[PDB]
């Protein structure tokens, strides 16, 4: 029940932590200007719950075995990570992390989806624009 | 009148002078073999409040470092402040704030005081212990286990160092997630994961879980693992029903 | 758990409303078994009854009388006795110091019913004695009622509703079905459901444009040049029942005459569409044996509205569908009661019943009937001149009862203007909207679901709605207030229900004689005209079988060169912008402003829609605040981008509070009618280099318009 | 179904008030009474029918009925059920009949209801601000659904405190000794007003809500369902697990939820075993004040081994998170089970050994005996329910009259002594240790089995119920009615002492300035739960 | 042998009156109050657009919690589970699943008392798979076929053109 922890490498943007903490010590914040996604962690808000290792798909956030977490300034307690964001491929604004629709294809890839990432332009599609394909 | 505000009437945190925060590492250096604290509890849960005052239990000593708790501010050379700062304790607390000798060490001990914890948003709070003093060490936890407060107390004693330091985006980010236990079917290593959670629980799920995982590798051999090592009838239940989930898919 | 069968306040197609209520509140509303939608209800008839529980989601209901002290003051609560007595006193005073007709007095069209229509009129007629009554048939269909009674005879629908799902063709002409009358809409799938071809002419790629065998795609404002072009080729490829148009019909030698000069050529330019579509459409439609033209608001709000109903009305006469089943002219009215309003004569022209005032017989009836020796007989001022005549020094004072002309009425800044030098505005209203804020008088009325009354639909049939729950706050029905106001400085005026006020109109019309309360009962559909209580009528489905109500008995032909709007394309003005419904909200946004299933839909500023090459190249995306400025104003929507509207033209709604067009909207009255043209007026359309800040522009500014009102009712 | 009798009393004593009634649960009942018939109704079935007021609150339906709704939850305890008296407070105008003239123990929820939701209570004579802080502006009603956001902060209006302290049997000349906000060894704010004569106390008076954050306001705006099991953790340390189980009865008793047959009876278990730590704790600072310290630092030890069981049984130290709507989250397993049964039994040969102190009986006997007594006549008025009631004689104890965790599988004993004086309150907390150790001696031996988790229903909206547990100081009773599936219309929480706290003017009046924090941690307060 | 709900575009009309339907429907009910069909509009067409109920679920595949399950043969998402990875609004090839929370009950978006400063600002939207505001959570929006309901879907029967139709295979 120690600090949480994420692995950037595992982390694929999907605000599930986010949305689990109680505490609002993870928050995400969408940035136009870089295209890119602020996840962010703080540990001055952290209650220590594990909410955000319970709902995580990737098992990128951990409660690691560590509890010596006192700091001299507060801008150590923040760890954050910048996703590049997925633009869409009718219009052309930004709707998913690029690395969440590339964890989809290679989850899609395993139970068996054969020609899963042929379909690429599926997947970087946005909803709206999904639904207006079906509608012709 | 106790402390600046803005033109809205909204309390800031108050700015010491340079020449009075000119001699801070003088005074570290002073009450680095003897330490008077004085806890300023503010609007904060009891765990808090009870585990500060086991820093000076017989599992955790604070005594045999020189921290001494002290019973008025006029004697602290640190403030340690506890809790969020509802709207009725920013007085009291500006009040043991003013009341002790510059220059001060101020820790902000807690969740509740570091940002206000969970209730960082809201009415009768002001949040952490820095939007009304200035806070030099920063102590996180609900609550700080002791090993934590004695780490934090001798940080800012100097006697350690800071080991914790932000960590910024970098290449690691775009790196793309790989499957975990990626040899079965992801449905089933789904369906069973929800299986071990609802009977065992979050964290002994996945550990069950993962455990029959691994003795899916050969089934006769680490069922009997399973079966056998543990002899918990509890454990033996888990398995079992994980097992018919598995089976009947 | 008792059900009350009600007809819904909102449009002219007049559905039934099944409301279920439990208690004294409203649980859900059901769709009820009547003639004209037979079981299937909008989203407004389904979820739009909830304004009455005052949800202040927009705006806040009506609790008690209100009295401003001086203009620069304040709304202040006051009880019914000097709300009442000052409006007597005051009312006396100027009609003592200035003229009866120094007053001016609407009439509501909304969910008062006929009854509070008539006894409002009386009031007028009688204690103020003035022809000063109009309801907003002015912005409505007045030119389309004015052509037709100069043309055919009658101003009304002369087919029913539940006629056009029979028909052979159906020709809609500046009318949008599908957002305006939903039920109407389906009634026209169901024609095309029974085979018969469906003519549209509007600009737009509407709803109804989309089930059509051919659609015309017209210039903004050249009806009258198509017209001319596709009755010119029904006449030269000789192709009309010579027969109806020898026998019934007078005056064809003229419009012969004056419709040769336009050949399809030479308007395949001025109407943007081509001759061979222009040939085709004409031919279908003469060769259609019973086929209908539906015309809504395309049509009479122009400059060219009176002329423009003649000419269809003409080319009616021509095919010779008129008179017959499944056939004729249906103008296609818009609020719920503006077909009741002009029956029960809330019109400067006319008394109940469709009886002009120029007869003095008429006046002496009425006058016998009544109480005073003659009632006057003046035509009266207009509700769309009332800023012209309000400015000018004409009128005094305004009795507005249940509209919003400061949200709903052309140049928004001379409105604001005219009730500001009127020196009483008396606003009865259930609601506190833009109007109802500044009033110097306000009273509070009965709404829609509190009361009892009769509505009359589209295809001028009688409705019944009846009373569901009480209401909260004391406060009485529109025809109470009537009367006790009229009790207090006037004539002893007192009833006790509607069927008495019912009783009486019968009496003073030989029209709607045969339409009695029991007739029409809960689910009840009474064409007037119906003369026998009989059971022996049932109504009238169609007019014109045997006499075409004409003078001469014979219809007359009409037609005009065409001459452009008035506002022309300018340099810093090259948009045409054209004010225009949707479905999902009702006009001013009162009621369905305060509905959460409405509200949560589509709520501020609006979407002004935009053609895509047009954004394209103008800079404008698909969702983004757009400034759009006028010669008499500049306000902010949101942008639509989409190929359904045509290019050089922005399709624009007026129901929104915060981005109304009615700024924008330069009020060029019409020659006779006075009707302003909403359809045309030129803009420009400009994008916002921050959106963020224009984005708190939106919330900031309908913050601040619901901050005004919750402060002035509360 | 239990309490149809009170409810044909009450209908043969008053016979058209009851304008609606309806059952939550079978031994749960409600009803709406006339407005201006009210105290009549609340003191009849107060003092007549033997009822304890247990909470009162209001609510904010004005969207729902167009009517404040003012609740006043009563425990028959002469079978045993609970009534709910329901008003509708008109809208425009919010004046209510009060009780507080008829039942002394409705003195500081209608003072509360003056502050969260601005309804005034005619009649009421301490019409003083309670739970707002001095600074708080006037109108601003938090608890008002539309009165303010959640996030706004008005600006103080004072830095002072403008709070009126009554000096009921004391006059001008009398001097105070403060002993808070900001006391030693008090380890949490609240302030007390001792109008002194000398070393003693004539009256007192004290000011509280120094600790209220408005969790309230925040329960039903930024928070869901599962996620407020995190926030009643984080009330106070000790009573988490009281709160949270008084949380989830409230709404598994709102739907139905047949929860899994070892659910329930294992929360039985953490519930004692939080006891074990939190009545050691106080009988360590019993001693401290008493004189020995050498008894406190040694109950700081069997309190460590109290801790060891919850170290072993969950792996956390105060604030936890072990139960969710369903059931429970984290699953004990069968050598922890074992091993639990003999930790609790070398507590008993500890705890055995270390009340050998009052066998001592020394400062035991003279520091302790005629030291804040409490009136029984005085403690019925009031409606207390922590160890201060069940040492003035009257045996209120929530697992005996209402099981709510399966405590009907358990032994359970409920002790109450005859003397009102601190030395009988700890007798209360000794016997409490044993019998919280007979139900983990009994309990974790015979588990019945089977799941552990209820999940996948879904919430149906406006559905309310009462929710209890028996915390270490008393019962807190949780009310909430939920919203829709994802939030929640309205959480109401009353702490342990928040019934306990209106009577120590009653103890602290008579005795002398030395004792007077052994008087205030007699009954070991929670200022945390109760300020909320 | 799949159920779902689809729509005739020559027959709708475009009055949103499916969308008010399905919205209420579930409002009363405890689910979210967002409808979950859509009306989509082109130059020539126009109809809701809605779950298809697919043989083999796409977004059943990717749920990291088994939310998404075909019960009664329609694919059921269950509300109460979804832990808002919105996994599911990316593998859905027909964009059918869009994301939102429930506000907080009986409270108006603007509540901001003049007494105080106003609070800060809710962020832009972008995209429903990116926003996040800290007092919503928001779930899988999907097409249940008003399982809950009695009577059918509220989109099919209270269609004034009759448009929607179910169509069902055992
Ligand atoms: N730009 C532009 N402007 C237009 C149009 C357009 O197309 N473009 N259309 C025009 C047309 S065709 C029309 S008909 C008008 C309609 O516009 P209005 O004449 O403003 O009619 P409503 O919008 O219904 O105004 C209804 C008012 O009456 C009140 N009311 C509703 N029910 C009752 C009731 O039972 N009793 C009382 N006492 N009051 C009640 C409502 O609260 C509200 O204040 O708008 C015209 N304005
Ligand atoms: N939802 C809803 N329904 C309403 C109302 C409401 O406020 N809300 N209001 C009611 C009222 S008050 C009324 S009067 C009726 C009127 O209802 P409609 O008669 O349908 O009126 P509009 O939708 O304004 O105009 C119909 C069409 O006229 C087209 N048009 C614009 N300029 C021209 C032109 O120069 N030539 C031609 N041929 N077409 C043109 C527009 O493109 C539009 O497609 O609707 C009623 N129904
Ligand atoms: S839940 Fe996991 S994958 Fe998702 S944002 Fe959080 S850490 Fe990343
Ligand atoms: S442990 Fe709890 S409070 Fe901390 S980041 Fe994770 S979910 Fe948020
Ligand atoms: S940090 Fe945690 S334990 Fe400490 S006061 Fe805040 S909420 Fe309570
Ligand atoms: S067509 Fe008119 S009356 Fe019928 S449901 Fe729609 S709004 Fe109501
Ligand atoms: S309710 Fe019916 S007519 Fe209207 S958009 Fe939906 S399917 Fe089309
Ligand atoms: S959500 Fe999409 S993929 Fe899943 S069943 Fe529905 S249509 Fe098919
Ligand atoms: S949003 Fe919910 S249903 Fe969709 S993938 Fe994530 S957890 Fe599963
Ligand atoms: S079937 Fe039910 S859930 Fe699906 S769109 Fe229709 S009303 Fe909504
Ligand atoms: N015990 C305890 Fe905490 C308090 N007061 C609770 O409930
Ligand atoms: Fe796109
Ligand atoms: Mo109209
Ligand atoms: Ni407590």
């Amino acid at each position: 029940r120690g600090k949480p922890e994420q692995n950037p490498q595992q982390c694929i943007g999907c605000a599930a932590c986010v949305n689990a903490c109680p505490s609002n010590a993870l928050t995400v914040e969408t940035d136009l200007a870089t295209g890119e996604l602020a996840w962010e962690f703080n540990l001055g808000h952290c209650i220590f719950c594990g909410r955000c290792e319970e709902v995580c798909p990737t098992a990128a956030i951990k409660l690691s075995q560590e509890y010596e977490l006192a700091v001299w300034k507060k801008e150590d307690f923040l760890q954050q990570s910048r996703f590049a964001l997925c633009n869409c491929r009718v219009c052309n604004r930004p709707f998913a992390v690029q690395k969440e629709i590339d964890y989809a294809i290679a989850l899609l890839k395993h139970n068996g989806d054969s020609r899963a990432e042929n379909h690429r332009e599926s997947f970087e599609t946005c909803p709206e624009c999904k639904r207006q394909k079906c509608l012709v | 009148l106790l402390g600046p505000r803005d033109a809205n009437g909204i309390p800031v945190p108050m700015t010491v002078d340079e020449s009075i925060a000119s001699m801070k590492a003088s005074l570290l250096k002073k009450i680095k073999r003897s330490a008077y604290v004085y806890r300023v509890d503010c609007g904060g849960c009891n765990g808090c409040e009870i585990e500060i005052f086991a820093t000076l239990s017989p599992l955790f000593d604070a005594e045999r470092f020189g921290i001494k708790v002290v019973p008025s501010p006029r004697h602290a050379d640190i403030l340690l402040f506890t809790g969020a700062v509802t709207r009725a304790m920013r007085s009291p607390a500006l009040r043991a704030w003013q009341s002790a000798p510059d220059p001060k060490i101020c820790i902000s001990y807690g969740a509740c005081g570091n940002s206000g914890g969970i209730f960082h948003d809201l009415y009768c709070v002001w949040g952490g212990t820095d939007k009304i003093v200035p806070v030099d060490v920063y102590i996180p936890g609900c609550p700080p286990t002791p090993a934590a407060t004695l780490y934090g107390f001798a940080m800012a004693l100097g006697l350690l160092e800071q080991k914790i330091h932000a960590r910024g985006p970098g290449e690691l980010d775009e790196q793309p997630a790989e499957i975990l236990h990626g040899d079965m079917v992801q449905p089933l290593r789904v369906k069973v994961d929800r299986e071990a959670r609802r009977l065992a629980g979050y964290r002994y799920g996945r550990q069950i879980a993962d455990d029959y995982l691994t003795q899916l590798g050969q089934g006769e051999e680490q069922v009997a693992r399973w079966l056998e090592a543990e002899n918990d009838p509890r454990l033996n239940e888990i398995v079992s029903h994980l097992n018919h989930v598995v089976e009947e898919a | 758990m008792k059900k009350v069968v009600t007809v819904c306040p909102y449009c002219a197609s007049g559905c039934k409303i099944n409301l279920v209520v439990d208690n004294g509140k409203i649980v859900r509303a059901e769709a009820a078994q009547g003639k004209t939608n037979q079981g299937t209800l909008c989203l407004k008839g389904y979820y739009g009854w909830d304004f009455i529980n005052d949800t202040q989601i927009l705006t806040p209901r009506l609790k008690t009388p209100m009295i401003r002290r001086q203009r620069g003051g304040k709304l202040e609560p006051v009880s019914w006795d000097e709300a009442l007595n000052y409006v007597a006193e005051r009312l006396s005073a100027i009609k003592e110091k200035y003229g009866p007709d120094a007053i001016q007095t609407t009439g509501s069209s909304r969910g008062t019913g006929n009854e509070t229509n008539y006894v409002m009129q009386k009031f007028a007629r009688a204690v103020i004695g003035t022809n000063n009554v109009d309801c907003c048939a002015r912005v409505x269909h007045g030119p389309s009622v004015a052509g037709l009674h100069q043309s055919v005879g009658n101003g009304a629908m002369s087919n029913a509703i539940n006629e056009i799902d029979n028909t052979d063709l159906v020709f809609v002409f500046g009318y949008n079905p599908a957002d305006s009358h939903p039920i109407v809409a389906n009634h026209v799938i169901n024609a095309k459901r029974n085979g018969a071809k469906i003519i549209v002419c509007d600009p737009r790629k509407i709803e109804t444009a989309r089930i059509a065998d051919m659609h015309i795609a017209l210039k903004n404002g050249s009806n009258i040049a198509l017209l001319n072009a596709m009755g010119h080729v029904i006449i030269e490829e000789n192709l009309y029942d010579k027969a109806f148009v020898a026998s019934r019909t007078e005056g064809f030698e003229e419009y012969r005459k004056i419709v040769e000069g336009y050949t399809p050529e030479s308007v395949e330019d001025i109407t943007g569409v081509s001759a061979s579509e222009i040939r085709q459409a004409a031919r279908m439609y003469a060769q259609a044996k019973s086929a209908a033209i539906l015309w809504g608001m395309g049509v009479t709000q122009f400059y060219q509205g009176v002329e423009t109903v003649r000419s269809l009305t003409s080319l009616a006469m021509l095919t010779g569908n008129l008179g017959k089943p499944h056939a004729g002219v249906n103008p296609v009215r818009g609020q719920n009661n503006v077909q009741g309003a002009c029956d029960m004569g809330a019109l400067p022209d006319t008394y109940p019943g469709y009886q002009y005032v120029k007869d003095p017989a008429n006046r002496e009836k009425f006058a016998k009937a009544w109480g005073v020796e003659s009632l006057p007989a003046h035509t009266g001022y207009r509700i769309s001149e009332l800023p012209h005549r309000a400015a000018h020094g004409e009128v005094r004072a305004a009795y507005i009862m249940g509209e919003d002309p400061l949200q709903t009425d052309a140049e928004l800044s001379a409105v604001r203007k005219a009730f500001e030098d009127l020196e009483l505005v008396i606003v009865q209203d259930i609601f506190m909207t833009k109007t109802a804020s500044a009033a110097d008088v306000i009273l509070p009325s009965t709404s829609w679901g509190e009361h009892e009354g009769v509505f009359t639909a589209a295809d001028r049939g009688f409705q019944r709605f009846f009373k569901a729950v009480e209401p909260k706050w004391d406060l009485k029905t529109d025809w109470q207030i009537i009367s006790e106001i009229a009790t207090r400085m006037g004539y002893p005026m007192h009833y006790n229900n509607t069927q008495e006020i019912w009783d009486e109109l019968r009496h003073l019309c030989p029209d709607f004689y045969g339409a009695t309360y029991e007739k029409m009962g809960e689910l009840g559909f009474i064409q007037w005209p119906c003369r026998d209580t009989s059971d022996a009528d049932q109504g009238t489905s169609y007019l014109f079988k045997e006499k075409f109500d004409t003078p001469n008995g014979l219809a007359q032909f009409f037609t005009c060169d065409w001459v452009a709007p008035i506002d022309k394309l300018t340099d810093e003005y090259p948009m045409v912008l054209s004010t225009v419904r949707e479905v999902g909200h009702y006009s001013c946004r009162s009621m369905t402003g305060n509905c959460a299933a409405l509200a949560a839909l589509a709520d501020e500023p609006g979407y002004a829609q935009i053609n895509t090459e047009d954004a394209k190249r103008l800079g404008i995306e698909d969702e983004a605040l757009v400034w759009v400025h006028s010669r008499k104003g500049k306000i902010i929507t949101r942008a639509q981008v989409s190929d359904r509207p045509n290019k050089g033209a922005i399709y624009m709604t007026y129901q929104w509070w915060i981005g109304a067009c009615n700024e924008l909207v330069t009020e060029n009255l019409s020659p006779i009618t006075k009707t302003p043209e909403y359809k045309y007026c030129a803009v420009r359309v400009e994008p916002i280099a921050d959106q963020r800040a224009a984005e708190q522009y939106v919330i900031d500014e309908y913050n601040k318009l619901k901050t005004r009102l919750r402060e002035a009712a509360l | 179904k239990l309490g149809q009798h009170y409810l044909a009393a009450l209908n043969e004593a008053f016979p058209g008030v009851v304008l609606d009634h309806a059952w939550q649960t079978k031994d749960q009942l409600t009803v709406t009474v006339k407005v201006n018939y009210l105290p009549e109704v609340v003191e009849f079935l107060y003092y007549k029918q033997g009822g304890w007021l247990s909470v009162l609150f209001g609510n904010d339906e004005r969207k729902l009925n167009g009517h404040y709704a003012v609740y006043y939850v009563l425990s028959m305890e002469k079978t045993k059920c609970w009534i709910t008296v329901r008003v509708e407070v008109d809208a425009n105008k919010p004046e209510y009949p009060s009780v507080t003239p008829r039942v002394p123990a409705a003195v500081w929820g209608e003072r509360e209801v003056r502050d969260m939701y601005g309804l005034i209570p005619v009649g009421l004579p301490d019409e003083r601000r309670l739970v707002l802080p001095d600074d708080w502006p006037d109108e601003l009603y938090p608890l008002r659904k539309d009165s303010m956001d959640y996030r706004q902060r008005p600006a103080p209006t004072t830095d002072a405190e403008t709070y009126e302290f009554i000096n009921e049997l004391g006059d001008k000349k009398n001097n105070v000794v403060p002993i808070g906000p900001l006391h030693v060894t008090s380890d949490e704010p609240g302030h007390f007003r001792l109008f002194v004569d000398g070393e003693n106390i004539i009256d007192a008076d004290y000011r509280l809500f120094y600790v209220h954050r408005g969790m309230e306001k925040l329960a039903e705006t930024r928070m869901g369902y599962n996620e407020v099991t995190f926030l009643s953790d984080r009330v106070c340390g000790i009573c988490g697990f009281a709160h949270s189980t008084a949380y989830t009865t409230s709404v598994e008793n709102a739907m139905g939820i047949q929860v899994p047959e070892r659910a329930q009876m294992i929360r039985a278990i953490l519930l004692e075993v939080e006891r074990l730590h939190s009545h050691l704790l106080n009988l360590g600072l019993a001693c401290h004040f008493t004189g020995f310290d050498s008894g406190f630092m040694q109950f700081f030890r069997v309190r460590e081994t109290s801790m060891k069981m919850a170290e072993i049984l969950t792996g956390a130290r105060k604030t936890y998170g072990l139960n969710l709507i369903g059931g429970i989250r984290r699953d004990l397993l069968k050598d922890d089970m074992i091993q639990t049964r003999q930790l609790a039994q070398q507590m008993r040969r500890e705890v055995q050994e270390l009340v050998d102190v009052l066998l001592s009986t020394p400062n035991m006997e003279q520091r302790t005996v005629g030291i804040g007594r409490l009136d029984p006549e005085i403690a019925r008025d009031f409606s207390n329910v922590g160890p201060m009631v069940r040492a003035s004689g009257h045996a209120r104890d929530t697992r005996a009259d209402h099981p709510f965790v399966g405590y009907g599988l358990l032994p359970m004993e409920v002790h109450s002594e005859q003397g009102c004086d601190v030395i009988s309150r700890l007798k209360v907390r000794i016997n409490e240790v044993y019998t919280a150790l007979n139900m983990i001696d009994y309990g974790l031996d015979n588990l019945p089995g089977g799941p552990l988790m209820v999940e996948g229903f879904t919430y149906i909206p406006h559905r309310f119920a009462l929710g209890f547990a028996e915390a270490p100081r008393g019962d807190d009773i949780h009310w909430s009615m939920t919203g829709d599936n994802q939030k929640l219309y309205r959480w109401r929480c009353r702490a342990a002492t928040y019934a306990n706290w209106p009577t120590l003017r009653y103890m602290l009046r008579g005795n002398t300035v030395s004792d007077a924090p052994l008087i205030i941690g007699s009954l070991d307060p929670c200022y945390s739960c109760t300020d909320r | 042998m799949n159920r779902f709900v689809i729509a005739d575009s020559t027959l709708c009309i475009g009055c949103h009156t499916c969308e008010a339907a399905c919205s209420e429907t579930h409002r009363q009910h405890g689910l979210q109050s967002m409808p979950r069909l859509r009306v989509m509009l082109n130059e020539k067409e126009s109809a809701p657009q809605l779950c298809h109920h697919c043989e083999d679920a796409p977004c059943a595949v990717v749920c990291p919690v088994n939310a998404i399950t075909r019960v009664d043969g329609a694919v059921q998402l269950n509300e109460s589970l979804c832990v808002s990875c919105k996994l599911c609004g990316i593998a859905c090839p027909f964009g059918a699943i869009e994301f939102s929370g429930s506000r907080p009950l009986d409270i108006p978006a603007n509540a901001n008392t003049p007494k105080a400063p106003p609070a800060p600002p809710a962020p832009a939207r972008v995209s429903t798979l990116l926003d996040w505001v800290p007092g919503i959570r928001a779930i899988a929006v999907k097409c249940d076929l008003c399982s809950f309901d009695e009577q059918g879907p509220a989109c099919v029967r209270m269609c004034p053109t009759k448009a929607l139709h179910l169509v069902d295979n055992t």
